[PDB]
């Protein structure tokens, strides 16, 4: 069924822009004075945080570049989550037509 | 095995410029960082910059003049420094470093010994240190060898070859009209010399020159 | 760009006690805070990561602890293997930056010089020159004094010493003092003395020996 | 009731190790965590560590040497803290406490005395303080007892067992020679002696001796 291969789609997908995306904003981040995100450690943690778009401000970019990655991963992580409660929305009105005969 | 390599010094004249190189071994992971540390004579440890090899950006330390310039040879695992137009200010050991993109420096290369001089390289010359016939001696008895006239530093002596380091002192060179001049002394116990032999290895690598010569006991 | 402060500079303390070093950031830097020691003569190597984390290879001996600006470095039992110079290094912000750092000093009992008197090597004067070199070796404290004389009278001339840092195997200081002559200087005097006068002894300590 | 309990004190030689206890009742959270902190005479409390039962975790305090090591014993309700090679430098009053994760310390114990020292166990001589045939008096007397010869600390001087608590003074004992001495003082109204009974209870927990001493005229 497509919508649940798109979530499983969604979910490597999601993990691999998090993983490049740690990568991607030390690069970004070093060099520029007083920034924080540069070691691979934590910037994971940090590209979680904004995915999930809990955003707690312990750490976020300050160059441009480093913003930029900051966007592809919020909009990876909100289209990602949002295609899993999409797909369950097409589970459920598929059963909910079953349990009417159709 | 010795995970950073670097060349033992480097002689410079004002104005001229120098590479020095760091050749990398064991575990290489796309998250490493080679660091440039620069060390002055008695004084502390001064960062200088930083390549990440994987994808070849540089960053430097923006309060110093800006005299280096950082490349990296993903195939041979060598990190460089380009320092150009250099005076006496930038005489000094230059350490690069492996950071694991955690921020700590796991290993230190031995460190590039550069010298900013317009004088020439001169191998040492190495004399021995044996007991005068009028000395007397108890359990021990101490030798040494004297390593004079080289240029520029440094000169690493070892006795045996390493296999005796108890009972070493390298005192620190002393510099007289561009020449550099200084003993190394060892203690062995009196009964074991010269029975069992003692020499000392002089190595200078400015001049890709390293000696030896036997410690024996006067005529 | 944060600024690490070591204070004191230096640091003395006796065998076996507990010593503890001071670094304060400028700014709070959580626990990412890194030791490393130094040796005369060695490269830089890591001790404790991010302020209390073991390396492996390293005496359990070291600890380290501290957040926020505050940290310290503390040796339990010090011993002379210990004597080195000792930085912390913050990477919490770019750049990564040291402290100035804070030298280790043991103290340990007063110890004599054993002085030796070495003649110039046949090799040398085979080519014009003659060092006559003298070793004050593995003393305490560290202040003392060379003189030369050359056939009963004071030398001041072509004579330059060194001085080691305190040594990692004892904790004493050794000198070297290097009379240098050349070899026609060399010829026309025969007795040459080092006399080094130290702490230990009212007396000086003395070592000669004639050109033939 | 007596929430935690604990010891009353240990002697260890230097170099051993002991292990103290503290046995918890009343109501019992998996959200508990037992603390340990020390105090050296004269001093401040001291933080050494917490133990989260439930599960059994247990983190130290960084900054001093670490001779503690937490367990605890999920049927009895009892921690313990294992202290080793012990010196001079461990000897004090050692108090548990419960938190219950919300970062303060409910109830302590009485705290468990450590005396680390070469000496050996010694229960005390516990001698009366009756007035003299020759003191006069007024509406009140005064009465004590004397506890020599003990060690290690500490000794537990009751009078009526708890039932006379005003009046009461226990000067700090005074060590001398492996030993220490101490008086304690109890003042009643002269009319009410000795007619109405006085007596010391002195106990010292280091040797299980507990005694008891009339306090009578002389003849
Ligand atoms: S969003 C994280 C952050 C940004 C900045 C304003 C530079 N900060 O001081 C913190 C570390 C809070
Ligand atoms: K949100
Ligand atoms: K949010
Ligand atoms: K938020
Ligand atoms: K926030
Ligand atoms: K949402």
């Amino acid at each position: 069924a497509l919508h649940w291969r798109a979530a499983g789609a969604a979910t490597v997908l999601l993990v691999i822009v998090l993983l490049a995306g740690s990568y991607l904003a030390v690069l970004a981040e070093r060099g520029a004075p007083g920034a924080q995100l540069i070691t691979y450690p934590r910037a994971l943690w940090w590209s979680v945080e904004t995915a999930t778009t809990v955003g707690y401000g312990d750490l976020c970019p300050v160059t441009l570049w480093g913003r930029l990655v900051a966007v592809v991963v919020m909009v990876a992580g909100i289209t990602s989550f949002g295609l899993v409660t999409a797909a369950l929305a097409t589970w459920f009105v598929g059963r909910e037509q079953e349990r009417r005969g159709h | 095995q010795v995970q950073l390599q670097q060349p033992g010094a480097e002689l410079v004249k004002p104005g001229a410029s120098v590479k020095l190189s760091c050749k990398a071994s064991g575990y290489t992971f796309t998250s490493d960082w080679i660091h440039w540390v620069k060390q002055r004579p008695g004084h502390g440890l001064e960062w200088i910059g930083e390549i990440i090899p994987s994808y070849g950006r540089a960053n430097y330390n923006e309060k110093i003049q800006k005299k280096a310039t950082l490349t990296a040879d993903k195939s041979s695992s060598t990190a460089f420094m380009q320092l150009s137009s250099l005076t006496s200010e930038d005489s000094a050991v230059y350490y690069c470093a492996r950071e694991r993109g955690d921020g700590y420096f796991a290993v230190w290369g031995a460190g590039t010994t550069v010298t900013v001089s317009s004088a020439k390289t001169t191998p040492p010359s190495v004399y021995p240190l044996a007991p005068g016939s009028a000395a007397q001696t108890n359990s021990m008895v101490t030798l040494g060898c004297l390593v004079k006239g080289y240029f520029p530093e440094p000169v690493t002596v070892t006795w045996n070859s390493g296999s005796l380091s108890s009972g070493v002192h390298t005192f620190p060179a002393v510099l007289q009209s561009d020449l550099y001049t200084l003993s190394s002394s060892v203690t062995v116990p009196s009964s074991s010399w010269p029975s069992e032999t003692v020499t000392c290895n002089v190595a200078h690598p400015a001049s890709s020159t390293k000696v030896d010569k036997k410690i024996v006991p006067r005529d | 760009d944060i600024l690490l402060t070591q204070s004191p500079a230096i640091l003395s303390v006796s065998p076996g006690e507990r010593v503890s070093f001071s670094c304060r950031a400028s700014q709070s830097i959580g626990t990412d805070i890194h030791w490393y020691q130094q040796r005369t003569n060695g490269s830089p190597r890591l001790l404790i990561k991010y302020a209390s984390e073991s390396i492996s290879g390293i005496p359990s001996r070291f600890s380290g602890s501290g957040s926020g600006t505050d940290f310290t470095l503390s040796i339990n039992s010090v011993e002379s293997e210990d004597i080195a110079n000792y930085y912390c290094q913050q990477s919490n912000r770019w750049p990564f930056t040291f402290g100035s750092g804070t030298k280790l000093e043991i103290k340990r009992a007063d110890a004599a010089p054993t002085v030796s008197i070495f003649p110039p090597s046949s090799e040398q004067l085979t080519s014009g020159g003659a060092s006559v070199v003298c070793f004050l070796n593995n003393f305490y404290p560290k202040d003392i004094n060379v003189k030369w004389k050359i056939d009963g009278s004071e030398r001041q001339n072509g004579v330059l010493n060194s001085w080691t840092d305190q040594d990692s195997k004892d904790s004493t200081y050794s000198m070297s003092s290097t009379l240098t002559l050349t070899k026609d200087e060399y010829e026309r005097h025969n007795s040459y003395t080092c006399e080094a006068t130290h702490k230990t002894s009212t007396s000086p300590i003395v070592k000669s020996f004639n050109r033939n």
